């Protein structure tokens, strides 16, 4: 009864907020940014994207080295080492390069959008900005949000490119697989307009829900540096619940 | 205006599940992607490895699913429940005009039209009014069988036409069935 | 906000519980429970890679689980126990009259009454005592054998009907069977 | 990570037997012959300690 009603109130308040973040989101994009916006916009790419680049190559190199390592050894027993190039491509492209690219991005830059705005909340460096007079929704939010949208499809292609080229390195350089059957296994089965293009349309709505939460949950948080970490998980928790919760609608609309 | 954010916070979260069920149309688990589908049944003797949500083809065009597979131990036969997508196994204004004039001239020819009742004016409209009420495409001696999808595929109902002269409505039962093929008896009966 | 709190709790709690339940159910125990599971036996010579908790099929539909396979070490025989399903089998009370009215044409048949004595004073009662308790769908002629599902698949039991006279009881040992052939005898028969 | 992979395997059962109609006995006895305990699940822990 007591704790139950407590949790109820909790859920209600949470849902109420969420809605808010919607009311924030229109107010950022439905205004034309001024001069000086692009200069911070480049620096946010310098902050979010270029710093995120060194990570996803290594985890890109890894997963191809694993996925072409183990399925083949069971698959070679019947007749197929030529379908190695298909199974590495069609599971990275339509399944993992949307999903696992974001969970490394929600890791690095899904935090550093919150704690950089959890920065300006504790020392009132948000409040001073309003008091001098800017609006941080134009100043420190909108160049942050517009880099977050752009830079993730700019990475998840980069990710899967080394993802496939990684699995080539285990195949032809150590397992001795035929090069021609490797690539022409892919060429026949991986169309462009149905897989790589629809691997992007997954990665855009995986970029919006990951970066809009990580902006809002750093803005409307109380400046307590304990709860700056409980606000930190609600970036990651609500991202990973929704970046996985909206794969299953996006897999069904594309195919099935 | 503190309830407004709250109201939009409901307005989004009920909308997100609504589109989430909108993807549950075309995904194919729940619901059917069939425009005015209609059920038919058939009775086999061997439905080995034939799952629900199977494929039903005419010559290679997938025109149906499989809903339930039932037995009846008093006769020890299988009974398959399936619906067909019909706007392309069902006729329309061109073909209904085509088939009505076809069978009344061919099946009801001088072997059949000049061996009949006294007034050949009411029965001529009887052959056409017995056909408008949801005729499908499948003749009187078309057979249904179980294929194997290539060499190592998975089983699916193959509807094969036999040409025939009379068709069957939405609710009937195909009377020319045969079960699957099996390598157990065949290698014994070959060696 | 008493109302608010209470309402919130309600939904939350309901959902949680239901969810956990279904989840724990979709695994291990919890739900996994047949109905009218009796037990029959058979004795083969070469099971050959059959497993516990395999699949039992009447025509093609799935009616049973296999229990335990042990070896009799004095005459080189394996022994199988398996549990069928009694909503898929075991003729209904109306079927009971419907199998006995067929047995009145089969077991107390005309030439069958005209084989020892045409009064059936011992025949009409003997056919009626054993059938009210534990008649089963399987025949008296029907033999069982081990299939293999196409190529390498799971090895599952297949019940070939026999078109017999009488039936079995919930607890019998189906006498007429045949073991499976491995691929090695297939090699020797090939040449 | 044990808790993770336990629902990880039990998740894939839900797509198999409840939607793809796969045989339950061949499902589990596929695992029990190929997945030993002392070489896989124990050595899946010794990876997870130095990963922790």
């Amino acid at each position: 009864m007591n704790t139950i009603a407590w949790l109820g109130r909790l859920v209600i308040e949470r849902i109420r907020g969420i809605g808010v973040a919607a009311l924030m989101l229109l107010q950022i994009i439905f205004s034309l940014p001024s001069a000086g916006g692009f200069g911070r916009f480049v620096y946010q790419m310098h902050r979010v994207g270029v710093m995120s680049l060194l990570i996803i190559t290594v985890s890109g190199l890894f997963i191809g080295l694993v996925l072409g390592l183990q399925g083949y050894s069971i698959l070679v027993n019947v007749g197929s080492e030529s379908m190695l190039g298909t199974m590495v491509s069609l599971t990275l492209l339509r399944e993992l390069a949307p999903v696992v690219a974001a969970l490394l991005f929600a890791g690095r830059a899904g935090s550093a959008l919150t704690a950089e705005i959890g920065s300006m909340k504790q020392s009132e460096q948000l409040a001073s900005m309003e008091m001098i007079g800017v609006d941080p929704l134009k100043q420190i939010v909108s160049p942050r949000l517009w880099a977050g949208i752009v830079s993730l499809p700019m990475l998840t292609v980069i990710f899967a490119a080394i993802g496939i080229v990684g699995g080539k390195l285990v195949g032809v350089d150590f397992l001795g697989v035929d090069e021609g059957s490797f690539w022409s296994g892919m060429q026949n089965n991986v169309q462009f307009g149905h897989d790589v293009v629809n691997g992007i349309i997954k990665s855009i709505v995986f970029a919006l829900l990951c970066t809009w939460i990580a902006v809002f949950q750093g803005y409307a948080c109380d400046p307590t540096p304990e709860g700056i970490a409980t606000a930190m998980t609600r970036t990651v928790v609500y991202s990973s619940l929704c970046v996985l919760g909206f794969d299953f609608v996006l897999t069904a609309v594309m195919f099935g | 205006s503190r309830t407004s954010e709250l109201a939009v916070g409901i307005f989004v979260i009920i909308f997100g599940i609504a589109l989430f069920f909108l993807a549950m149309k075309v995904s194919g688990l729940v619901g059917t992607n069939l425009s005015d589908g209609y059920t038919m049944k058939a009775q086999f003797d061997n439905v080995n490895g034939l799952k629900p949500r199977a494929k039903v083809t005419m010559s290679g065009v997938t025109i149906g699913r499989v809903d339930s597979i039932t037995l009846d131990p008093v006769t020890r036969l299988a009974t398959v429940t399936f619906d067909l997508d019909g706007k392309l196994t069902s006729f329309n204004a061109e073909q209904l005009k085509e088939v009505q004039k076809n069978a009344l001239d061919e099946l009801r020819y001088s072997s059949d039209y000049t061996q009949a009742t006294p007034a050949q004016q009411k029965t001529m409209e009887q052959q056409l009014i017995s056909n408008m009420n949801s005729i499908t495409s499948i003749d009187e001696d078309a057979y249904i069988m179980v294929a194997t999808n290539g060499l190592l595929g998975e089983k699916y109902l193959k509807i094969v036409p036999g040409g025939g002269l009379n068709y069957l409505k939405r609710g009937d039962t195909i009377s020319n069935t045969q079960g699957t093929m099996d390598l157990e008896d065949l290698i014994s009966k070959f060696i």
